[PDB]
RNA sequence: CGUGGAAGUCUGUUAGAGUUGGUGUCCUACAAUACCCUCUCGUGAUCUAUGUGUAGGGGUGAAAGGCCCAUCGAGUCCGGCA
RNA sequence: GUCGGGUGAGAACCCCGACGGCCUAAUGGAUAAGGGUUCCUCAGCACUGCUGAUCAGCUGAGGGUUAGCCGGUCCUAAGUCUCACCGCAACUCGACUGAGACGAAAUGGGAAACAGGUUAAUAUUCCUGUGCCAUCAUGCAGUGAAAGUUGACGCCCUGGGGUCGAUCACGCCGGGCAUCGCCCGGUCGAACCGUCCAACUCCGUGGAAGCCGUAAUGGCAGGAAGCGGACGAACGGCGGCAUAGGGAAACGUGAUUCAACCUGGGGCCCAUGAAAAGACGAGCAUGAUGUCCGUACCGAGAACCGACACAGGUGUCCAUGGCGGCGAAAGCCAAGGCCUGUCGGGAGCAACCAACGUUAGGGAAUUCGGCAAGUUAGUCCCGUACCUUCGGAAGAAGGGAUGCCUGCUCCGGAACGGAGCAGGUCGCAGUGACUCGGAAGCUCGGACUGUCUAGUAACAACAUAGGUGACCGCAAAUCCGCAAGGACUCGUACGGUCACUGAAUCCUGCCCAGUGCAGGUAUCUGAACACCUCGUACAAGAGGACGAAGGACCUGUCAACGGCGGGGGUCUUAAGGUAGCGUAGUACCUUGCCGCAUCAGUAGCGGCUUGCAUGAAUGGAUUAACCAGAGCUUCACUGUCCCAACGUUGGGCCCGGUGAACUGUACAUUCCAGUGCGGAGUCUGGAGACACCCAGGGGGAAGCGAAGACCCUAUGGAGCUUUACUGCAGGCUGUCGCUGAGGACUCUCACUCCGGGAGGAGGACACCGAUAGCCGGGCA
RNA sequence: CGAGUGGCUUGCUACCUCGAUGUCGGUUCCCUCCAUCCUGCCCGUGCAGAAGCGGGCAAGGGUGAGGUUGUUCGCCUAUUA
RNA sequence: ACGACCGUAUAGUACGAGAGGAACUACGGUUGGUGGCCACUGGUGUACCGGUUGUUCGAGAGAGCACGUGCCGGGUAGCCA
């Protein structure tokens, strides 16, 4: 997905960005109802275009490692 | 010489300034009496351009138009509660002494009502671990354990935004963007690179720094570059 | 480009105009402040020992 | 295979910005920094008008001691001063 | 520009006609700033105008700018000022906090105007016609009235609606041309009032388990399609406006592509894309009121800035005129403008110079160097290496095609859109002009886009993402201020400050002795105040006790400054150079030795390499891609060269007119020798020498231009450095004052901070005032 | 070992110029010197011849093209009387 | 205002065991320099004639512009090597 990137800036750079940006234009589960329609809007924000459900979530993940730990307590 | 770059700063002119007509509010804490009768319906989430997370737009029952400090997993409709007996849901802000240990927290007050000072930028938190009647020990983002009073408000759950400094900035483009809404003076010349006149580290045929660069604490502004105070420096030992 | 001959064409700004206090072209109309009377700056007439020699 | 149309992406005297070589022309100049051809950038850290801010051991500086009205390793004016 | 002609005492350049040209994002049209009367008329030529002038931006005198609805005015933006408060020795000074005001004329927001006519000069301002807005008054309606909506918004891609324009078809009116029958122009008509509504959203019906839909994404039993309905757009259509206006006349109709304008869908952000006044919400009649300021003209190769009628500089809108073609490209031509990038006449017009064309054979032999020039070129088809970060390299390279004419096929609703087929046919040449890459390889550097020495440096330098270390929990770290206070900060460690290194990949050895920073410290050293001894009827003063930071001492630390040798089979001073790379942009010797390539190669590349004096974030190595960066090789090409010629345009030369400057002790027709402060037109000896003028290229006048920038000297200057001398800020630390109650401790009442408040935290500390010790090129 | 000539190298001196006599190399154009490289005429020879070596007179003419290097210098190639 | 070289005859001769190998003289040419000239070859030749692309004058005919010839082909005189 770093194509729009050409030969430039290195493997590092691009693969880091390509990785990031597979796993943020992915399909991703509703906390609402439970449709894999969830995209990203800006940094943090997140939207379902099932039930116009707008959340806070991370940078380029809907959920975070950290932001799992709040539920178990 | 001239006044270094650190000391141009201090004047607070335009190109060291934030541009503060671009912001959009100063995330506090609500001010209830002691009844916890306030909590409300988040009506939107809205980018911060003071700190790239999210904030969420909340409309309390009295009808205030708030912005909060958005933790993670809070959206449009949810139920925020502010208040000594509020509810221990993330997204909730209530006292520490009312919050229960082993819980991470966000937003946390320094001195009771201030309105929150500590774990506010982007996935960070502070973790509740001891309790009392006098101290509340709150474990910082940086892993500092700080001993605090049980009636200072914190919201419930990490900050939201977690993950940004992750991703590579690529371009000096994209980081010229990010600064042009901060307060910082980029990009950066190395002061080696500069006149002696300009800089303690400027000079010489070729490009190295003139004395050491560790200094001491005492030094004066002007003087106090490199690294400062140094406990020690390098990688290895 | 040259700071001489091809940097003057850019001045087409006003600055200095007839003042209402003391009728010179110093009232600076961005600044308000006249550079000769000191009108918009002091109630006082600006003036200074050094617009004449020492012992004059 | 198609669709899509990303990009400090490419060609480009589009507008616009810049200024590599000719060490050409000029060098009592058209001009106290000009002319011509050639050359570089041209969706971006882009270019630009106006308004506005920062002032002299001070600004401003992607740093050349660059720039702050033909004035800069400390502007200009007058005074100190014969 | 030329031929006629006009006016005039006078005409190359003032005016008329004709002929011939120039300008096409401008040399046209409208404007911002800035100018300030430069605008129009009449009269003039002393001034100004690169010549002349009857002309004029010149001289003189008159005249000229008309607004409810175009701007200002009103609103708020970055931000500015005023007052109050506080600071300051003080103020015309100074940060905060309050309140008030100011801050947008092209180009932010915003109540309302269109069409025509008229002047020498104004014009949405005057006049005619028509229309619109706001306020107020009266009358009718209405009791709703403030929630909400609007004002009001980023970048990229894109659909739909749609006007002007342009073009096509056909008809009418007028013109042109005259083998044809083609070619040009026109065919009009506003604001406003009324009306229509696509998109979006939503409601009812319906009942899809796979269908609906798009350029694309997409949609749905949480209810798809289909059907009906609510809400709802254009500066658009339609009707009025209009037996208004305009036109000599006709006074059209359809179409395509469609700027403006309207309305949707999608994507991106470590970037999140104004505010306020105002409007809507919230009817209608009639009447009244609508003041104040701007309004001329230029807007530039003559009205602005640059001393100038300056080849410079200077913002906005017209980006849809025709052919052309991908095109807002070239070239050509309209509309419109101009012959004022304003001196002319003459000589086949010499030398020489500037721009330039063409040169046989050779083909880089030229030169530091292919500098300069040239070669290549558009489009389609075929085809395409090493290497690589898999993106790229790549238009690699290389090869073929290319016009016109006749008749057609395919894609599409169609284009005056595109892609092809068959036959015919012309030239040396079909991207026929124009437009339009020369190609390949090796090496060095910096990864890349980007930045820079305004005016000799564009680079390898700066920046950059990336790597790394340092400081700080926010009453912070860092920084500004004398103070009051302030930036960072509408910020909070995934932060932001201070530094180093400089994409990726493989890596980053050893050294803490010195220096720096930091931690610790029995003991030693360590100021002042207070305290004790001596001294003094007191005081000066001498000594003691106590002892903070700091120092000694110990430890940690090199991606901290830096270091990584000599000797022998350790010594200095801690270690003794590991991976790599290596005759380097670092190698003195040096053109190192071997090889490659050439006839010949101080070059270049590869190998070796004992490295005068490589080497690991003073980062080492390596590297795809990129480059107006340095060096080298090959193909192609050529006037760079052999070696020069002829030609073209502007000068040069002669004539009319206009008309400077540099320079000048005097004398001066010199030449060869000599002499002289040793580098003489002038002295000495000889030689030569009739005067004046024209053109020339520059040998001499140690030619002209600049009180040498090199060098030295001066008890000269300045910028910069530091373990130079002396001091000054600043930081740390003790002590005294603020400062209180009961060598360690409790408290609350000053004082500080948090809290709107109640009240909470801290607390005689901190802050502040004073003094003392330490550090202290930050500064003098 | 001894005696000299020149004024191309280098060194020495500090006379001339610091109110400036434009620095190397190259190029282009002109004149000159002889201590002659070739060419003309000669003498000797370890001169058969051929080709040379050495010397004398002699400055009329000639003394060229190229590869590395900024180079002067020099190294190298093929031509040349 | 001429300098120099190569070649042929001399001659496979003189000389020399052989290998090798001249000269006087007479001739032909080349090179460098020099002065002049254009019949010949060559260059130029924005005189001229032709072809042809774009655009404008309606087509045709005939023309303008495309830098001082749009480009391409040929080229007289003169001037030249
Ligand atoms: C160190 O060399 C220089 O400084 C050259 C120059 O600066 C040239 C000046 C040229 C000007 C500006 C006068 O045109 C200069 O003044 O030279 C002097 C100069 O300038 C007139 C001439 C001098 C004086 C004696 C003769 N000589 C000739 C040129 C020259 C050359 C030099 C030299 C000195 C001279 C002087 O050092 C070695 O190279
Ligand atoms: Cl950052
Ligand atoms: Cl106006
Ligand atoms: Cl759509
Ligand atoms: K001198
Ligand atoms: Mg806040
Ligand atoms: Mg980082
Ligand atoms: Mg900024
Ligand atoms: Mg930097
Ligand atoms: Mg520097
Ligand atoms: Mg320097
Ligand atoms: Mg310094
Ligand atoms: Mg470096
Ligand atoms: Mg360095
Ligand atoms: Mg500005
Ligand atoms: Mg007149
Ligand atoms: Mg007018
Ligand atoms: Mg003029
Ligand atoms: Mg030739
Ligand atoms: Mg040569
Ligand atoms: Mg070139
Ligand atoms: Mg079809
Ligand atoms: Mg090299
Ligand atoms: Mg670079
Ligand atoms: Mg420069
Ligand atoms: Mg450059
Ligand atoms: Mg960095
Ligand atoms: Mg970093
Ligand atoms: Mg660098
Ligand atoms: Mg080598
Ligand atoms: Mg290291
Ligand atoms: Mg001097
Ligand atoms: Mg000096
Ligand atoms: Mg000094
Ligand atoms: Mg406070
Ligand atoms: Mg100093
Ligand atoms: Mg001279
Ligand atoms: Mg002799
Ligand atoms: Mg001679
Ligand atoms: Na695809
Ligand atoms: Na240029
Ligand atoms: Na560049
Ligand atoms: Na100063
Ligand atoms: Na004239
Ligand atoms: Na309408
Ligand atoms: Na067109
Ligand atoms: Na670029
Ligand atoms: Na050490
Ligand atoms: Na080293
Ligand atoms: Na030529
Ligand atoms: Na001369
Ligand atoms: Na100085
Ligand atoms: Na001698
Ligand atoms: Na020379
Ligand atoms: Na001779
Ligand atoms: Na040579
Ligand atoms: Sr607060
Ligand atoms: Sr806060
Ligand atoms: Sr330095
Ligand atoms: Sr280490
Ligand atoms: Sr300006
Ligand atoms: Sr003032
Ligand atoms: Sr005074
Ligand atoms: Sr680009
Ligand atoms: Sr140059
Ligand atoms: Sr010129
Ligand atoms: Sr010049
Ligand atoms: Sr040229
Ligand atoms: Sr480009
Ligand atoms: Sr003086
Ligand atoms: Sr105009
Ligand atoms: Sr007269
Ligand atoms: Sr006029
Ligand atoms: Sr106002
Ligand atoms: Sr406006
Ligand atoms: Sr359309
Ligand atoms: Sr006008
Ligand atoms: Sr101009
Ligand atoms: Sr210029
Ligand atoms: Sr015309
Ligand atoms: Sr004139
Ligand atoms: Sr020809
Ligand atoms: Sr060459
Ligand atoms: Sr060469
Ligand atoms: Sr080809
Ligand atoms: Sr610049
Ligand atoms: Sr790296
Ligand atoms: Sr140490
Ligand atoms: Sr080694
Ligand atoms: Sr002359
Ligand atoms: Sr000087
Ligand atoms: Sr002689
Ligand atoms: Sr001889
Ligand atoms: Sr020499
Ligand atoms: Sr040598
Ligand atoms: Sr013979
Ligand atoms: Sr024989
Ligand atoms: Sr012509
Ligand atoms: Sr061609």
């Amino acid at each position: 997905s770093s194509g729009r990137f050409g030969a430039r800036y290195g493997r590092v750079s691009r693969r880091r960005v390509a990785e990031i940006e597979s796993e943020m234009n992915e399909d991703h589960a509703c906390p609402n109802c439970g449709e894999d329609r969830v995209d990203r809007q800006g940094t943090g924000i997140w939207q379902c275009s099932y039930c116009d459900y707008k959340f806070t979530g991370g940078s380029y993940k809907p959920e975070t490692p950290g932001g799992k730990t709040v539920r178990r307590s | 010489g001239r006044r270094i770059q650190g000391q141009r700063r201090g004047r607070g002119t335009s190109t060291f300034r934030a541009p503060s007509h671009r912001y959009k509010a100063d995330l506090e804490h609500r001010k209830v009496e002691d009844g916890d009768v306030i909590a409300g319906t988040v009506v939107d989430i809205e980018h911060d351009p003071a700190r790239s997370a999210p904030v969420a737009a909340v409309e309390f029952e009295d009808g205030d138009r708030r912005l909060i400090l958005a933790p993670e997993g809070v959206g449009v409709g949810d139920e925020l509660q502010v208040g000594v007996s509020a509810e221990i849901a993330p997204g909730n802000t209530l006292p520490l002494a009312e919050i229960p240990e082993g819980v991470p927290v966000c937003n946390v007050e320094s001195s009771p009502g201030d309105g929150g000072k500590f774990a506010r930028a982007s996935g960070v938190n502070a973790q509740l671990l001891t309790h009392d009647r006098n101290v509340a020990v709150v474990k910082l983002p940086s892993g500092e354990m700080k001993r605090l009073d049980p009636q200072c408000r914190a919201t419930i759950g990490v900050v939201a935004g977690g993950g940004r400094t992750d991703k590579p900035f690529v371009k000096a483009g994209n980081k010229h963007h990010k600064m042009k809404a901060r307060g910082t003076k980029w990009p950066n010349v190395r002061g080696v690179a500069m006149n002696a006149v300009d800089h303690p580290f400027g000079g010489g045929g070729r490009q190295h720094p003139g004395k050491p660069k560790s200094i001491s604490r005492n030094a004066p502004p002007g003087r106090k570059v490199g690294d400062i105070a140094s406990k020690r420096t390098g990688r290895g030992g | 480009t040259g700071a001489g001959t091809p940097s003057q064409g850019k001045k087409n700004t006003t600055t200095h105009t007839k003042c209402r206090r003391c009728g010179e072209k110093s009232y600076h109309t961005k600044k308000k402040v006249c550079s000769s009377c000191g009108f918009g700056k002091s109630a006082k007439r600006r003036d200074y020992e050094w617009q004449s020699k020492a012992g004059e």
